[PDB]
């Protein structure tokens, strides 16, 4: 039951020092080598560096001077000395698959999201998505919610507090022309099973909003 | 198979004063072809001598034969001499250790013990004694292996940890009244340097019954050794230094070191590859890697370094014809001194 | 410093067929190569450590091979669950290395061809108040890919279109797509009919609405 869980991903202005922490469960951190790997949205995996059990860190050529990896008894750290907008990515923590080794790495953490931009954090505005009432109704209808203009990621959308999951399609987010993100979620239900409510949570702004949508 | 990192422990005394410390680790076998262009890459490259990662010209001697699938002996065989470039091997230059002490630079290099197909690398690190106060853990990368340098402070004021006891290698009139003798580990490297004071085989001829005429045209240089992992460098040979002559005796009486394989046959090779006639005698063998495959040709004042994986070079000097001397040597010598 | 090169960038394979992807190293890495599988929005999953050794739980349909400088990964009887991006990672040497991972290869699994259903959502009354409106068009459960076009009052639109495509369904390989058109409230109230057309090859499914109707 070994697992990892990164922490510290947040929105920062460029040049502001940021530290990411990787807590470890199910195994002794003292017996394994650890590595940090980042992934910009839509881009490939980028190796950053490895911290060995002796405490010495070995970085990639491009990462030298821009990152710092450190080790404690129970945590592994990653500090971005002066972030730029190019540093926006999801940062992963990985244990070496075996002790006394650095050849391959498993298991991995879910990753933590780092956002570097000058824009202020912004809560999302939620709008109902319903068919135009002019057309004839059907026994099955599709309703949705538009989550527009939020920064930074992520945002969590559920329906009926998570008790309704069939037919739910939550499309991945898109970064707008501005720095703001946006996405939409839809669900198809019978006209008898009414109503449906979408729950939108934006942890970056401590924002939770419910929206009950009706066909009109 | 997946385990690729090894620890290298380097012992340090509590009180530190031309002293250098040495650590070593023997790494598992790796394929012979992968040792090409293999160089040590250390994290602490900000304080290591730049000349070790440079190229040293080697004459490579390999053997290759044909045999039945279940046969250990060979129906036929031949040897091939080629000029190859090796980086990171333990080729120490004149006064490099002394310059490294005053410059606070490390010496990170490796030895090669190979058969025809696989090589056991032995990673060495020589640091000034001033590296034992900071005792900062370092990281060295060599091929597919990772090595963690671990400094351990032994419980002794300046001396050597010997069987749970602390021995200080020394003397003269004081020694007559009372003394003790301890067997101390030693690592030696051949330093190739031309010079009228470095004609090594003039002393080989005097110490041994070796019929060795025309010493003027034989390799020139000396061995440099670190004893107990903590001492001033001992130059070998030094006629009026009995510790130096003890190391000198061990090097030439036990040239493969003080520490299965079946001999397929003797062979001769041209060293260097451009030689008009055969210059080196060797013995081709089959077996797991054992002794060092690095040596220096005897019959050339300018050192011709030889790398013979799968061959044992002629190290006897009863006839100096077509012989060699070892690049590295490890053993034990008895030193006078006292316990603390 | 070793550089891993993966080819092709993207491959398309039929359900139940075989797909082969390659990883090439600038310098020898011997047997210290690994294959990772990663799905969108998910962490990397190790499948093969060393040249050809599967981890626990990985089906036998995955096998790897190679040595030194050339490696391949083959999937036999590829399922829709196998649709992901695959990375090769070398652990031979990290000295003077820019990336231990290759550029990656995404494999698209060709399922049954299914025509898309299309829905169009007019902006809510709350949207028009804010000064900008967003019309949402959704194409459901389709394969292969589709191209979507927006035209207002018959005038094809070229600006302010955002497209988001779901990862392939792990069961039937189908896609889902949403396209949004964002305009100012002045522009939105300046035209009558807003149509979304989703083109799959030569057949286009188009859905429309009138601003006055809603
Ligand atoms: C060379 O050394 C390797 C390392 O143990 C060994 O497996 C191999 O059998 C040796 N080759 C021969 C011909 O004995
Ligand atoms: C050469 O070998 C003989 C015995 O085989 C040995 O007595 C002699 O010391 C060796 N040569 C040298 C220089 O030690």
């Amino acid at each position: 039951g070994q697992s990892l869980e990164e922490s510290g991903g947040r929105l920062v202005t460029p040049g502001t020092p940021l530290t990411l922490t990787c807590t470890v469960s199910g195994f002794s951190l003292s017996n394994y080598n650890m590595q940090w790997v980042r992934q910009a949205p839509g881009k490939g995996l980028e190796w950053i560096g490895i911290v060995y059990t002796g405490g010495v860190a070995w970085y990639a050529r491009w990462a030298k001077g821009r990152f710092t990896i450190s080790r404690t008894s129970t945590t592994v750290d990653l500090k971005i000395t002066s972030p730029t907008t190019e540093d926006t990515a999801t940062y992963f923590c990985a244990r070496a698959y075996t002790s006394n080794s650095d050849i391959v790495f498993d298991p991995w953490g879910p990753g933590t999201l780092v956002t570097v931009s000058s824009g202020q954090p912004k809560a999302p505005s939620v709008f109902p998505l319903a068919p135009c009432c002019g057309d004839t109704p059907s026994s099955t209808v599709t309703l949705g919610c538009l989550v527009k203009g939020y920064l930074p990621e992520p945002v969590t959308v559920t329906w009926n507090s998570g008790t309704l999951t069939n037919g739910v399609r939550t499309f991945p987010s898109v970064r707008q022309s501005s720095g703001l993100y946006s996405l939409s979620s839809v669900v198809s239900v019978t006209s008898s099973s009414q109503p449906v409510t979408c729950n939108v949570a934006h942890p970056a702004t401590n924002t939770k909003v419910d929206k009950t949508v009706a066909p009109s | 198979s997946l385990r690729n990192v090894y620890d290298m422990k380097i012992e340090c005394p509590h009180t530190v004063s031309e002293n250098s410390v040495i650590g070593y680790v023997e790494l598992p076998p790796m394929p012979l072809a992968d040792t090409a262009q293999m160089v040590p890459e250390s994290s602490c490259s900000m304080d290591n001598h730049q000349s070790i990662n440079t190229i040293t010209k080697y004459t490579q001697v390999i053997w290759r034969g044909k045999a039945d699938p279940g046969q250990s002996s060979q129906n036929s065989f031949e040897t091939v001499s080629t000029e190859v470039d090796l980086k990171g091997t333990c080729v120490l230059k004149h006064k490099m250790v002394e310059e490294s002490y005053r410059s606070r630079k490390s010496i990170t290099c490796y030895d090669l013990s190979c058969n025809s197909t696989f090589c056991k690398p032995t990673l060495y690190m020589i640091v000034p004694i001033h590296a034992c106060n900071m005792m900062k853990s370092c990281l060295i990368a060599l091929g597919p292996y990772r090595v963690q340098v671990v400094y351990e402070r032994t419980y002794c004021m300046t001396g050597v940890l010997i069987e749970g006891k602390c021995f200080v290698p020394d003397v003269s009139i004081i020694k007559h009244g009372i003394f003790d003798i301890a067997s101390v580990h030693v690592v030696c490297f051949f330093v190739a340097v031309k010079g009228n004071t470095y004609k090594l085989f003039e002393q080989v001829k005097k110490s041994f019954e070796s019929t060795c005429n025309d010493t003027e045209n034989k390799v020139q240089g000396y061995y440099i050794c670190i004893v107990g992992g903590n001492s001033a460098p001992i130059y070998v040979p030094t006629l009026d230094d009995f510790r130096s002559m003890e190391a000198f005796t061990g090097i030439f009486k036990s040239p493969h070191g003080e520490d299965s394989y079946s001999i397929v046959g003797p062979a001769n090779a041209k060293v260097p590859h451009s030689a008009s006639s055969d210059t080196l005698s060797l013995i081709a063998y089959s077996g797991i890697p054992s002794y060092s495959s690095l040596s220096i040709l005897t019959s050339s004042t300018d050192a011709k370094h030889v790398f013979s994986p799968g061959l044992f070079p002629k190290l006897n000097h009863t006839n100096c014809d077509k012989s060699a001397i070892p690049l590295t040597w490890t053993g034990m010598i008895d030193l006078p001194g006292y316990y603390e | 410093g070793q550089v891993l090169t993966q080819t092709p960038a993207s491959v398309s394979a039929a359900v139940g067929g075989t797909v082969t992807i390659k990883c090439q190293a600038s310098q020898s890495v011997s047997t210290a190569l690994a294959w990772y599988q990663q799905k969108p929005g998910q962490r990397p999953k190790l499948l093969i450590y060393l040249a050809s050794t599967l981890t626990s739980g990985v089906p036998s349909r995955f096998k790897g091979s190679g040595s030194g400088t050339e490696f391949t990964l083959t999937i036999s009887g590829v399922e829709c669950d196998d649709a992901a991006t695959y990375y090769c990672q070398q652990g031979y040497s990290y000295s003077n290395v820019d990336n231990s991972f290759g550029g990656g290869t995404e494999v698209v699994v060709k399922g049954d061809p299914v025509a898309p259903s299309v829905l169009i959502f007019p902006p809510a009354a709350d949207q028009v108040a804010t000064g900008t409106v967003t019309i949402v068009c959704v194409a459901n459960k389709y394969f292969p890919d589709v191209t979507v076009t927006w035209e207002v009052d018959g005038t094809t639109q070229t600006t302010g279109i955002e497209n988001s495509k779901t990862p392939q369904n792990s069961a039937d390989c189908t896609y889902n797509l949403s396209s949004t058109l964002t305009l100012t409230s002045t522009q939105y109230n300046s035209h009558k009919e807003y149509t979304c057309k989703v083109t799959q090859g030569t057949t286009s499914v188009v859905q429309s609405f009138n601003r006055g109707d809603c």
